[PDB]
């Protein structure tokens, strides 16, 4: 037959890393100013990740022996708090935080009411998270992509605290061997072992994607890169999903 | 790997780091509801059939809860397939179909719950709030809808828009994440056969089989949502499931008593 | 004294029959295109009925012996699913599905945010449905009228899978004797026995109506009739409610 | 008419079809809470009067639940009449007044519930979730607000904007749709009289009367919301009601014990 | 460091006394007409108090011996009903009643959708109300100020059934000695004993305020005074909070 | 002052009127949950420490509920302090920080509740719906998050944006407004000292002290949120509190048995 229709083809989705928010005002205030200037240019769904506080609740939860389905909603809470912080900084521009069920069923009317809304990037898998790892798999990057692709959005841009994807952790033990990857495919990343700045589950949902052809990972600590990425300019790592264009 | 090594990794590494993943895997394992059994009541196979199928199972539930803690999830059935057909014909994506199918499993939970209300058994959202019912001999059971909460975040199948994770997967993942002792799927066939017994003359009954053996026989998607078999192989707590015929009187009671009616599917 | 004020006098209410939705894309896509072109012309509350899936849940529920108060919310669920389907097809135009409490208390702000919203036509009688019949009485037509008249809306148009009301079921056993009724009164219909394409309870609530003077039943399978009916053109069956004009 | 004939009609005919209506009327009749009693505690007649009226009834409820399952609904009273007066003076319709009156019955349910909390009796939304409380000897009762959920969809009266279906009708319809065994209205008069006993010198007490007899006497709208009498004549499960004086000590206890205090109103 | 940022610096908050609403159409209809004409001029959060019905529920609740934490949510219900009444009268202008959690987290998007919203002035202290008095302390005036100051709103205007604050109750036993106070400080009022038309807790939260410098109490029964007060004109009693300006 | 004098004042005067205030003060005093004990489990002092602290307290809760009705509130801890630091650095007001901190106490209630679910003990919103759990020997306890509901309406402190009313105040006000018999704060120190025992070599233990005595010693903000001491002096029902060390095995059990472990702080 053919792929499903695009529900919100004019939508741009932006995922803000929780570790970016963790840096506090020094990183958030420049990002908020850039977002302010983007409101008249795009129709934005801004989704926040969890960051370091989810690591702490994982530490406590794992020490208590709790399963992965218990850890998933605990981490998702932290992504939601980051969203409330970001929305508060944009409130004077008409921006508010919206919940999952509102995002899932009323995003259209809300983006008719205002230029942007903020929500949580974490998906509602929660106690129905998949088993296997003790770390919940379907995190902020994965939820943001599932949502963007389900909507048939014009794009998804991931805002990181690094320039993009390297061949090794650029802040880790092998940081000396880390080479920057301007462009890669989800399949190539999936066949690699080692850490990434994006969920491994993101690569899995990219393989079954129906609309989004590319996702760019850009450094939110460099003012202007988010603005450039939303115009299709190559300022970070481009991830090809495997969706073929017309 | 000590808790200290795990916390350092949790703070300094990406959650994708294999070293962090391996340290988390060594954590203790707590079962939240270790003495409960999760039961899925089929939508199309049972509830859609009306009183002739449902009334005997109500009797079995009331009798079984005297000695067994029960988490009873409902399927969706033919009304969900109608919704899926309408929405698929419109080009709507799997995430939208997922939301539609949830409403139908809710209907079935409501009907079953109303037949059980006078016996003290409530309808709840899910296992998350079954603590008090399951601790009371007067109740000792709850009813919930079996659909997972993924909604628009449903991962689509490789082909088509039918949501891959439906009420079989929802009920199984509940059993797995609450560390329950047993998972029973109640359908309208005695168990797994070598072929679909409804559309095949000489199918052979299979009392026990592993997921790998099922796949090698071409049975990956037969009597259970085939994603469930993959989830079963990844499960930490529920490493086998039992499929029984809800139309045979007493089959559920006998399964709860440890009788090997139906088919036992093992992860390995 | 005088009749109550009109809360939303500029509102147009459109009820879409569940059996129209049951026809799938062949009927929904033309209807969605006509609705798209009506958004700039009217302020629309679009309400969906239940259709055939409610008949099936009635079949199961009655077989289980359940009372009418149990069947009412089960049928209402199907009307809500039809609303979610219709709203999804209009999402790119800013249209979303809204729940009963939002319809009851915030319809004003939502129609300030966007040009149209979709909701369920079934009223919240549910377990407090009236006894007498084993089939729930206050269905989609009745709920849509109660809402439209309570709001003092400019009109209510019912979109059917037939041209209007006949003297017999135009698809039934006596279909050969069925004569089309261009115009009728609710009182005349109420004194008749036999099937109708609208709830019998609709005729009862029309007798106590305070604002709506006429309701037109039109064939949604004929493109253009909804558009014409919303302009007051006579393309179906007009039902006079008994409310007298100034 | 077999189930098959009913399903064919349900699929092929309009629900308005008399043939379909008649086939559905032959369906089995299931009572959801057959052993429960619904009690309405008047707002203006009881709760508005404060401790002198409410405290003795709390004692009776605590004593009665030892032997009777109780669904206790609350009326609204004078604060709702004030809201109705304000909103009616503004020209607001019945549907808007209905929403306002619901808040007042909720207040009264909260106050009564707080006096009962230490006895284990919860405040719930309605009978839909009373399954577990009603199965526990420790509780065996719930409190809810008596207003129906119609809200803006309230059908208006023939004249005026006062909602016709208020807490009497809400409580009665709950008793009817859950198939309860008994409906007791707790007011501030011994029962029905030939005239309003508060504004008439020589009214005569009526121990038992039918709805038809009430209408023929001009009592269609006296001690009960007159829509209730019409609902009573259409009811499948609750074919009579009892009206008792909550200000007489023990009256509720004695009514629950089968004593014919007050007035019994029968559908036929 | 410095005071917190202003979340909604362009917002004007108006608190309508419950005893004003208690007067019925005679007071509400002129107020509704004045509010209608203010919608194009200001971005309004309109908050309603409780009035006489809260006195009655206090009478019953105190007779039943209920503590102050039980009386607080009972009074708050009456403020919410007043808000629903007022919003209904403004529905045709796009105005709806919004709940506390919507006011707390989505006021920005709602005031992007429409020119004004109505909510309850009572704060959500409820069963966590402070002990000491048997009358709940944090009432409509206090909640409205907490909200206005938290938002950094441009102002808060209190609409009363009297001209302002007097030296005694202008309708009470010592009404003959009552002298009008055009201007006062919260600290001076707090050190006084005797009744006031505003919560005593209002004076306490004014002492810890971070933005609002003055609050005017004006007679809502005199058409035009609310309009004048929202332009900074002195037509009632000005209360200085103690917040110092730049 | 009769009820009649109170009603006249309530209708004719402002609630600010001292005469009305004094008449209301003479009203009867009803305790909603007089036999329950409220327990606060510290976030930073207990739950943040993991299994070594939490598992023994779970055992004590399960043992204690056999003889004591328990309302168990959770603190927030280090994740809330991180949120406060982020939001304070952005210039956000106390009301916004209050909302953020609530999410963390909810996390801790969820984790503690999942360890208690198999013992029948639910996680609830608060004491408002603890009626049925507290009436059942099988349960007799509930877990809730300890943050007050003020959210954006939080009254700010005189200085800074840290919300002054956090989980100590939330739990205390719940004990006070439900008229509970006992309030126990579970921390990580034996009780109150003359100085912070973690950052002082020779602090002296204080078994019993009044709020006034604490203030005169410069201890107004030490082991409890200093607003709590002021609320304690205004309380009608809970006129003293007990602070105990949750890291000492059995300390909570012994406090519930009436043993004077830790520090007793009295209003007067
Ligand atoms: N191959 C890699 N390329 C780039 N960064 C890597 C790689 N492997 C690990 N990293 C690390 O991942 C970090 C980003 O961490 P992470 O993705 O967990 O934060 P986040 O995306 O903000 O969190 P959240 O998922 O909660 O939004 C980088 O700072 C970097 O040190
Ligand atoms: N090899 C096989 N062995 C047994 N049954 C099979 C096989 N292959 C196919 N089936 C069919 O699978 C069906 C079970 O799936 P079905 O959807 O009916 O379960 P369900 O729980 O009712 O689903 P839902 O609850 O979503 O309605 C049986 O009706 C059976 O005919
Ligand atoms: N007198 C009549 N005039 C016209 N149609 C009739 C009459 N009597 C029965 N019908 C039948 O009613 C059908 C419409 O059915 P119905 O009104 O139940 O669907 P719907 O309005 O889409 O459903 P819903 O009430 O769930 O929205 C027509 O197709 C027609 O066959
Ligand atoms: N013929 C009659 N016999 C008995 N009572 C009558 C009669 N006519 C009128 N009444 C009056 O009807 C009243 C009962 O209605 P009322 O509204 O007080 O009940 P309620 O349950 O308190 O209502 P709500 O709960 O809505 O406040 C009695 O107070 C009584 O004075
Ligand atoms: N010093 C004072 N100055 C002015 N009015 C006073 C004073 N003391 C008492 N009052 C009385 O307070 C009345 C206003 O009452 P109140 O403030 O309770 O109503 P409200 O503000 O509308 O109620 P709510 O707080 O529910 O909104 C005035 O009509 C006046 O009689
Ligand atoms: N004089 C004192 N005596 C005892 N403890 C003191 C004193 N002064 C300061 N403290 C400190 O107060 C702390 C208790 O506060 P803390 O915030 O840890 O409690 P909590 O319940 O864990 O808070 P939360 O639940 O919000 O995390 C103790 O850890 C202790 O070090
Ligand atoms: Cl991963
Ligand atoms: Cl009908
Ligand atoms: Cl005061
Ligand atoms: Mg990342
Ligand atoms: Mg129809
Ligand atoms: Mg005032």
């Amino acid at each position: 037959g053919k792929r499903p229709i695009r529900l919100l083809p004019w939508l741009q989705v932006v995922k803000i890393g929780g570790r970016v928010m963790d840096r506090g005002a020094d990183a958030i205030l420049p990002l908020v100013e850039e977002l302010r200037k983007l409101l008249p240019e795009h129709r934005l769904l801004i989704l926040t990740g969890a960051g370091v506080r989810a690591r702490h609740v994982f530490s406590v939860g794992l020490d208590l022996g709790l399963p992965v389905g218990s850890l998933a909603p605990l981490a998702a809470s932290e992504a939601g708090q980051n969203g409330h912080i970001l929305a508060a900084m944009l409130a004077s521009e008409g921006v508010s935080y919206v919940e999952h069920p509102t995002v899932a069923d009323q995003l259209a009317i809300h983006l008719s009411a205002t230029r942007a809304v903020v929500g949580s990037a974490f998906p509602p898998y929660h106690h129905h998270e998949f088993p296997g790892s003790r770390i919940p798999p379907h995190r902020a990057d994965t939820g943001a992509f599932l949502l963007a692709d389900a909507f048939g959005a014009a794009g998804l841009t991931i805002v990181e605290n690094v320039d993009g994807i390297y061949t090794a952790d650029p802040n880790g033990p092998d940081r000396g061997q880390a080479r920057f990857l301007p462009e890669t495919s989800a399949t190539d990343l999936a066949k690699s072992e080692g850490p990434l700045p994006v969920d491994r589950a993101l690569l899995d949902v990219m393989a079954t994607a129906r609309h989004i052809e590319r996702v760019q990972v850009v450094n939110g600590l460099v003012p202007g890169r988010l603005t450039a990425a939303l115009r299709g300019e190559h300022v970070g790592t481009l991830i090809r999903t495997g969706v073929r264009p017309a | 790997n000590s808790t200290a090594e795990l916390e350092e990794l949790l703070m300094q590494r990406s959650l994708t780091d294999p070293q962090l993943q391996a340290a988390a895997a060594a954590a203790a394992d707590f079962r939240i509801l270790p003495d409960a059994t999760v039961i899925k009541i089929g939508g199309q196979s049972v509830i859609d059939r009306g009183r002739a199928a449902v009334y005997p199972l109500v009797d079995e539930i009331v009798a079984a809860r005297k000695n067994h803690k029960l988490l009873i999830g409902t399927g969706a059935g033919t009304r969900a397939r109608h919704l899926y057909s309408i929405a698929a014909g419109l080009g709507l994506p799997a995430g939208v179909l997922a939301q539609l199918g949830s409403s139908v499993a809710d209907q079935n939970a409501a009907m079953l719950g109303q037949l059980l209300a006078k016996h003290g058994i409530p309808v709840v959202g899910g296992a998350g709030h079954s603590a008090v019912p399951l601790s009371l001999a007067e109740v000792n059971a709850v009813v919930f809808s079996g659909m997972p909460p993924y909604k628009l975040w449903m991962r689509p199948a490789a082909e088509g828009v039918i949501p891959p994770y439906r009420t079989d997967a929802g009920c199984f993942l509940l059993a797995e994440q609450f560390g329950c002792k047993q998972m029973i799927f109640v359908k309208d066939e005695d168990g797994l056969y070598t072929a679909n017994p409804k559309t095949s003359k000489d199918a052979t009954f299979i009392p026990r089989i592993s997921v790998d053996e099922m796949k090698a026989k071409g049975l990956h998607d037969s009597i259970l949502e085939f994603p469930v078999l993959d989830l079963l192989q990844s499960a930490q707590h529920v490493r086998e499931v039992q499929v029984v015929n809800g139309l045979v009187p007493g089959n559920l009671t006998r399964a709860l008593a440890g009788e090997h009616v139906g088919t036992i599917i093992t992860a390995s």
